RNA sequence: AUCAGAGUGGCGCAGCGGAAGCGUGGUGGGCCCAUAACCCACAGGUCCCAGGAUCGAAACCUGGCUCUGAUACCA
RNA sequence: GGAUGCGAUCAUACCAGCACUAAGGCAUCGGAUCCCGUCAGAACUCCGAAGUUAAGCGUGCUUGGGCGAGAGUAGUACAAGGAUGGGUGACCUCUUGGGAAGUCCUCGUGUUGCAUUCCC
RNA sequence: UCAACGAGAACAGAAAUCUCGUGUGGAACAAAAGGGUAAAAGCUCGUUUGAUUCUGAUUUCCAGUACGAAUACGAACCGUG
RNA sequence: UAGCUGGAGCCCAUUACGAGUUCUAUCAGGUAAAGCCAAUGAUUAGAGGCAUUGGGGACGCAACGUCCUCGACCUAUUCUCAAACUUUAAAUAGGUAGGAUGGCGCGGCUGCUUCGGUGAGCCGUGCCAUGGAAUCGGGUGCUCCAAGUGGGCCAUUUUUG
C-alpha cells in the first residue's frame, strides 16, 4: 500500500537463479528445524505461499516456533532509533539452515577438549583464537633473484 | 534549423535508444556504414589507418554522416574507387531528447535526433589500403577529423586489415596455410572441432 | 539385421473424412466409417474459424476412426485394391508412414443401405516395428534407436516386397 | 513554495546520537503467538509437575 | 542438430525423471512430515509390479537417499509353496501379507497384531485397542493407473491382513460395484483366493484347448489345474504367516592412447588425399 | 500550442464485432425520329498508413497523416 | 564387473552420431474371460511365458555441441577513502585498500546411499 | 503437452481435418507489467462448493494506528483423492 | 502524532553488558564492468552452400533439371548497442555467530508426538565449563512531564528533468 504493494522492486529479488529453475529439491523439505537454530531467511520465487517480504531476504535469524509446513523466524529490522524483533513465519522452502554457527559449534567443543586435556596436566591454557600478528624472522636461502624493471612505453 | 552540437556534447543522461518506449523518434541522418569497394578480400588491403576518438562526448549523426562522405570524395578523387574500403565504426543509438507561456511543467522532452555516444580510445573510423597507397587515407582521415568535436588521432593499427591478427601474425599464419580466408575476415584453424569437417589439408593440433 | 523382432508390421489404419459441414451431413460421414469399421468414429471439431473455407470455430467438421489389427489389413488391401496395389513413392512419409484417398465405394460395401452419398476418405498407416511401446509407455518412455525405425526404404521395402 | 519535501538527510544522525537501542535480550524468552497445540501440552505438564 | 543456444539454455530435469521413474509431485506430498514431529519419518508402503515380479518394500526419506527396512518379492513365495503365477492379483496379495508379517516380526508386535489369520474381502482395519499402535504406512503406487481391481490395491488388502495400518478405502478393491457403491465380499474373496485366473482356466479348458496349453504352460507342467488354486493359496498364506524371515564392459581409454590415436586417425586423413 | 472531430463507391454520407449500404453518379438494354426524363437489369470499394488483442474488425484501443472546429486570461 | 526397487546430489549426470554386452534382472512380448479403458487391448487394466536381445536399459567412442574445473585475459575494466593533485573542461594521475568478465588455450564427462540379487 | 518447425494424406491450396518425428517452453494461465510453472500452475474429463463457522496472531503501510490484502496456527464442520 | 531536546528521577554497574569499528566463519545481492563470437530487442557488411519451385531469362520437345537473376533460407563469421536486456558479475554498503542467557548425567510431567522412551519441550537435582577474536567504555537500563521544530541551504561524490 501506499505507493508499494507486497512484491514490489522484486524483478530480480525473486527471481530463480539461472537453470535452477523448476524442480524443488526434497532436501529442503528433509532439512529439519529446531527452536533455537540459525536460519537464513532467502525467498523461492515458485512457491508462493507463506512467502516473507522482499525486505527479509538475504538475513538470518533464530527459529522460535515451529510448526507444520511453517517455521517461525525473529529477526531484527531497524526503524527509527530502535531495533524491532520481526516475528514472521515462512514456508520451509524459503529457509536454509545457516552456517555461521557451524565453525562456533565445533570449537566449543575443540576447546572445551584442551580444557578438559589442561585440567590432565600442569592447569593452566589459554583457549583463545588471535588474529594473525607479526611474522617471526627467518633465513631467505638465497636463489635466482628476478630483476624487473619499468616497460617503456609503446604507444600501440 | 538543428540545434548546436554544443548542447548535446556531454553524456550526461543514461542511454535512451528506440524502444517500445523512445518511439516517434526520426530516423537518423546515416543509413549507410561501408562505402568503397567492400567485396575485396583480406589480401588485397592489408593496410588500415583508424581516426579514434579522444574524449567522452556525443558524436552526432548528421557528424558522423557528414565525416564519411568528407574521407570518400578525397580518397575517390585522388586513389580511385577500387583502392580503399571506408568504415564508419560506431552507430547512432542514443536518442537525443529536445524541450520546447508554459515553462517546465511536464517538462519531458520529445525525442529530437539520434547520435552516437563515444568514449576515450573508441575507433571511430577506419579504412583499408594498400601501403604503397596509404598516405591518401592517412590525409583523408585528417580532412575528415574537422567533422567531429573532441579530438581525435590518426592511428595506423598494427592488425591486418579489419582482422584480429597482426601483420607479422596474420603473415606468418598464411605461410602456415592454418587460416580460412573468408573475404574481409579470417578465421584461425585449430585443435578443436571433428577431424572430419576439416579439409584434407588442413589438419593440425 | 536378420533378427526375426525386427518385423514390420501395420501399426494402424486411420480413417478421416473432413466435411468442413455439420448436421445431418457429417451424421451420414459418420456412418459411411461406420459400415467401414465397425466401431465408432470421432468427429473432430474445427479451429481458427477460418471463414474463406465456410467453417466456424469449434463446430464439427471432421470425422476419423483408428483401425487396428486384422480388420486395420482387412480393409487395408481393400484401400489399395482401389490404387490397384500403387502409390506415388511419394505418399511415403519420411519418419515411418504412407497414406493415400479414395472415393468409397469402389471398396465393396452395399451403397444406399442407409442412401448415403459417395465419400471420399483418407487412409493413412504408420508402420512399426515390435516394440514402439518403448516410446508409448507411460513408466520410462524414450526413444526408439535408428536401427528398429522404420524409415523409407523401410516402407517401400515392405510394399513392394511382400504384403502383395 | 513546492509543498512537497522529502530528504533522509539528518535522520541518520537523529537515529544514531542516541543509540540503535537493541532490546534487553532475556532469560525465559515470551511464548505469546506459539503454537497453541505445543502451549497446551507445556501449559499442561507444568500443571502435572511433582 | 539441436542448436548451441538450445544445449546452453536447456535446463535438464532429474535423473529420476529423464529415466521416467519417478513423480516428484506425489513424492513430496508423501516423503514431507510435518515440521513440529522433527524426525518421525513417513513410512511408504512401496509396491511396483514388473512384468515378472512384485516387489515391495517399506522405506522412509533420509537426506543420504531412502532407507528400506523390509523388502519382500514375489520370487521368494516359491520357498512358501507358490511356484507359478507370480505376478497375479492372488500373488500380490500374498506378497502385501508377507511384507506386513515381516515388518510385524521385525518390530516385534505380531502377537498383538496377528490381523486376519484367513483372508477375507470384507474391508479390514485393525482394533489399536492397547498401548501399542499398528505400524503405520503411506501407500505408494508410483506411475500405475488407480483403476479398480488393480494389484496394488490386492497387495494392500494383503498389507492389511498382515496387521499393518494403511489408509485407505474400497473403492479401488478389486470387485467394487462401482453402480451400487459398496464391494462383493464373495468377489474380492474370488480375486483375493485366485477364482479369477481359475474360472478363465476352466473357461480355455471347456472350448479352447490348444490356447489353454499355449497359454498356461507353466501351471500345466507343475500340475496345478484350476481345481486346486484356493487351498494351494491357503497353504502358502500359512507357510508366510509362520516364516516371515570379471571385466565384460569397457574401461574408458585413457588419454596417453587416446591422445595417440588422435594423432593416428589425423595422420590419416591429413597425408591420405 | 494543446483539446476534440471526420476520414467508408466517381461525389456527399450511413453504419451496435455474423463482415457494405443511402441518395447520386457509371455501365447494357427498353420507350423516342433523337437527347433527356422514365422503365428494366449490371459492375462497386486498398472501410486514411502500421500494429495488437479479439469465436470474429472498417468499428476497441495504440502508434503514423491530412483537413476542420475550440479555449488560449491578471499584468 | 552387473541388475532391480526406492533414492539424495540435479548436465562432470544433458544433447547428437556411432559400436557393443557373460549370468541374472529388467524390458520387449502373447491374450482380452474377468476387474478395468477408450474411437481404438496403440495407451491404461486383468491374465500369461512361446521367442528376441532388435529397441529400451547399460557401457564405451568423437582433434563433437553443451556443461564443470583451471591458466590467461588482468592487477586490465571498475571501485572505497585522500590530494590548496594535473588540465580550459570532458577526464586523468598519484597515495592507503578491494578487485571483475567474453573471445583464445589445457583438462575432465559423474559421485553415492538402503534393501534384494547375479557373476566365476 | 503447449507455440512452432520437417515430412506425408481424396476434393484440400499459405491456411480446414488426420498421422509420425523434433520440440526448455519460444504457448496458456480473464485483464496491465514483472515474476512462476511442463506426469503443471497449462488442455480435457470426473466429484464438487474451503468463495463455510468462531476469535485471536503475524506481515505489508506503519505512528510499528486503522483499513484493504496476505500468511501461519488453533476449535469445528466438510470437499476431493 | 513519531523523531531530535531538557527537566525529574529511579535501577544497577566495574563482574557483567554493549559498540555508527575492525577480525574470523557464514548467508544475501544484480549496481558499475563485461556480453551478444549466449536467450530478448536493436543492428552494419560480407563469405559458403542450399530450397520439393519466393518470384524470371535461356536451355528446358520433357521432368520427380539446371547457369545467371533480386534474393528468401541455413551454416560459420563481423561492426555497434540497452534505464524499463542479460549467462557472468565487482568495490562500498547489509544480516547473523564468536559461550556463564553453555553443555552432560540422573528421575519426573504432558491432555502434544511416535509403531514405540519414539521425539518435543518442560520440571527437579548433581556435575563440569581459565571467561572463549582485537580494541574501547558505565549505561536509555526503565519510566514520567514537557519545550521548541516540522520554510531549509552549500559542498565532494552517485544521480533524475
Ligand atoms: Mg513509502
Ligand atoms: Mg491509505
Ligand atoms: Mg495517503
Ligand atoms: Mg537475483
Ligand atoms: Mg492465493
Ligand atoms: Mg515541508
Ligand atoms: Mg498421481
Ligand atoms: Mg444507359
Ligand atoms: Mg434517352
Ligand atoms: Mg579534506
Ligand atoms: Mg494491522
Ligand atoms: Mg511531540
Ligand atoms: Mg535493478
Ligand atoms: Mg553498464
Ligand atoms: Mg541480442
Ligand atoms: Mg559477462
Ligand atoms: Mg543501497
Ligand atoms: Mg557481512
Amino acid at each position: 500500500p501506499a505507493g508499494h504493494g507486497l512484491r514490489s522492486r522484486t524483478r530480480d529479488l525473486f527471481a530463480r537463479p539461472f537453470r535452477k529453475k523448476g524442480y524443488i529439491p526434497l532436501t529442503t523439505y528433509l532439512r529439519t528445524y529446531k527452536v533455537g537454530e540459525h536460519v537464513d531467511v532467502k525467498v523461492n520465487g515458485a512457491v508462493h505461499k507463506g512467502m516473507p517480504h522482499k525486505f527479509y531476504h538475504g538475513r538470518t535469524g533464530r527459529v522460535w516456533n515451529v510448526t507444520k509446513r511453517a517455521i517461525g523466524v525473529e529477526i531484527n529490522k531497524q526503524v527509527g532509533n530502535r531495533i524491532i524483533k520481526k516475528r514472521i513465519h515462512v514456508r520451509v522452502e524459503h529457509v536454509q539452515p545457516s552456517r555461521c554457527n557451524e565453525e562456533f559449534l565445533q570449537r566449543k567443543l575443540n576447546n572445551d577438549k584442551l580444557k578438559a586435556e589442561a585440567k590432565v596436566r600442569g592447569e593452566v591454557i589459554s583457549t583463545k583464537r588471535q588474529p594473525a600478528g607479526p611474522k617471526p624472522g627467518f633465513m631467505v636461502e638465497g636463489t635466482t633473484i628476478e630483476t624487473v624493471t619499468p616497460i617503456p612505453y609503446d604507444v600501440v | 534549423g538543428r540545434r548546436p552540437a554544443r548542447c548535446y556534447r556531454q553524456i550526461k543522461n543514461k542511454p535512451y535508444p528506440k524502444s517500445r518506449y523512445c518511439r516517434g523518434v526520426p530516423d537518423p541522418k546515416i543509413r549507410i556504414y561501408d562505402v568503397g569497394m567492400k567485396k575485396k578480400g583480406v589480401d588485397e588491403f592489408p593496410s588500415c589507418v583508424h581516426l579514434v576518438s579522444w574524449e567522452k562526448e556525443n558524436v552526432s549523426s548528421e557528424a558522423l554522416e557528414a565525416a564519411r562522405i568528407a574521407c570518400n570524395k578525397y580518397m575517390t578523387k585522388n586513389a580511385g574507387k577500387d583502392a580503399f574500403h571506408l568504415r564508419v565504426r560506431v552507430h547512432p543509438y542514443h536518442v537525443l531528447r529536445i524541450n520546447k507561456q508554459t515553462g517546465m511543467r511536464g517538462a519531458f522532452g520529445k525525442p529530437l535526433g539520434t547520435c552516437a555516444r563515444v568514449d576515450i580510445g573508441q575507433v571511430l573510423l577506419s579504412v583499408r589500403c594498400k601501403e604503397s597507397n596509404a598516405v591518401h587515407a592517412d590525409e583523408a582521415l585528417r580532412r575528415a577529423k574537422f567533422k567531429f568535436p573532441g579530438r581525435q588521432k590518426i592511428i595506423r593499427s598494427r592488425k591486418w586489415g579489419f582482422t584480429k591478427f597482426n601483420r607479422a601474425d596474420y603473415i606468418k599464419y598464411k605461410s602456415e596455410g592454418r587460416i580460412v580466408p573468408d573475404g574481409v575476415n579470417a578465421k584461425l584453424l585449430g585443435v578443436h572441432g571433428p577431424i572430419a569437417k576439416r579439409a584434407p589439408g588442413q589438419a593440425i593440433l | 539385421q536378420l533378427n526375426p523382432m525386427r518385423e514390420i508390421k501395420v501399426q494402424k489404419l486411420v480413417l478421416n473424412i473432413s466435411v468442413g459441414e455439420s448436421g445431418d451431413r457429417l451424421t451420414r460421414a459418420a456412418k459411411v466409417l461406420e459400415q467401414l469399421s465397425g466401431q465408432s468414429p470421432v468427429f473432430s471439431k474445427a479451429r481458427y474459424t477460418v471463414r474463406s473455407f465456410g467453417i466456424r470455430r469449434n463446430e464439427k467438421i471432421a470425422c476419423y476412426v483408428t483401425i487396428r489389427g486384422e480388420k486395420a489389413m482387412q480393409l487395408l488391401e481393400s484401400g489399395l485394391k482401389v490404387k490397384e496395389y500403387e502409390l506415388l513413392r511419394r505418399n511415403f512419409s519420411d519418419t515411418g508412414c504412407f497414406g493415400f484417398g479414395i472415393q468409397e465405394h469402389i471398396d465393396l460395401g452395399m451403397k444406399y443401405d442407409p442412401s448415403t452419398g459417395i465419400y471420399g476418405m483418407d487412409f493413412f498407416v504408420v508402420l512399426e516395428r515390435a516394440g514402439y511401446r518403448v516410446s508409448r509407455r507411460r513408466r520410462c518412455k524414450a526413444r526408439v534407436g535408428i536401427h528398429q525405425r522404420v524409415t523409407k526404404e523401410d516402407a517401400m521395402k515392405w510394399f513392394q516386397v511382400k504384403y502383395e | 513554495a513546492k509543498s512537497k519535501n522529502h530528504t533522509a538527510h539528518n535522520q541518520s544522525y537523529k537515529a544514531h546520537r542516541n543509540g540503535i537501542k537493541k532490546p534487553k535480550r532475556q532469560r525465559q524468552a515470551s511464548t505469546k503467538g506459539m503454537d497453541p497445540k505445543f502451549l497446551r501440552n507445556l501449559r499442561y505438564s507444568r500443571k502435572h509437575n511433582v | 542438430q539441436k542448436t548451441r543456444a538450445y544445449s546452453k539454455r536447456f535446463q535438464v530435469k532429474f535423473k529420476r525423471r529423464r529415466q521416467g521413474k519417478t513423480d516428484y509431485r506425489a513424492r513430496l506430498r508423501l516423503t514431507n512430515q510435518d515440521k513440529n514431529k522433527y524426525n518421525t519419518p513417513k513410512y511408504r508402503f512401496v509396491v511396483r509390479f514388473t512384468n515378472k515380479d512384485v516387489t515391495a518394500q517399506i522405506v522412509y526419506a533420509t537426506i543420504a537417499g531412502d532407507i528400506v527396512m523390509a523388502a519382500a518379492y514375489s520370487h521368494e513365495l516359491p520357498r512358501y509353496g507358490l511356484e507359478v503365477g507370480l505376478t497375479n492379483y492372488a500373488a500380490a496379495y500374498c506378497t502385501g501379507l508377507l511384507l506386513a508379517r515381516r515388518v510385524l516380526k521385525c518390530r516385534d508386535l505380531d502377537q498383538e497384531y496377528e490381523g486376519n489369520v484367513e483372508a477375507t474381502g470384507e474391508d479390514f482395519s485393525v482394533e489399536p485397542a492397547d498401548e501399542r499402535r499398528p505400524f503405520r504406512a503411506l501407500l505408494d503406487v508410483g506411475l500405475i493407473r488407480t483403476t479398480t481391481g488393480n494389484r496394488v490395491f490386492g497387495a494392500l488388502k494383503g498389507a492389511l491382513d498382515g496387521g499393518l495400518d494403511i489408509p485407505h478405502s474400497d473403492k479401488r478393491f478389486a470387485g467394487f460395484k462401482k453402480d451400487e457403491k459398496q464391494l462383493d465380499a464373495e468377489i474380492h474373496r474370488k480375486y483375493i483366493y485366485g477364482g479369477h485366473v481359475a474360472d478363465y482356466m476352466k473357461s480355455l479348458a471347456d472350448e479352447e484347448p490348444e490356447k489353454y496349453q499355449s497359454h498356461f504352460s507353466e501351471y500345466i507342467k507343475k500340475g496345478i489345474e484350476a481345481d486346486n488354486m484356493e487351498a494351494l493359496y491357503k497353504k502358502v498364506h500359512a507357510a508366510i504367516r509362520a516364516d516371515p524371515t570379471k571385466r565384460y564392459n569397457p574401461k574408458k581409454l585413457t588419454y596417453e592412447q587416446r591422445k595417440a590415436s588422435l594423432v593416428e586417425r589425423l595422420n590419416a586423413l591429413n597425408s591420405s588425399a
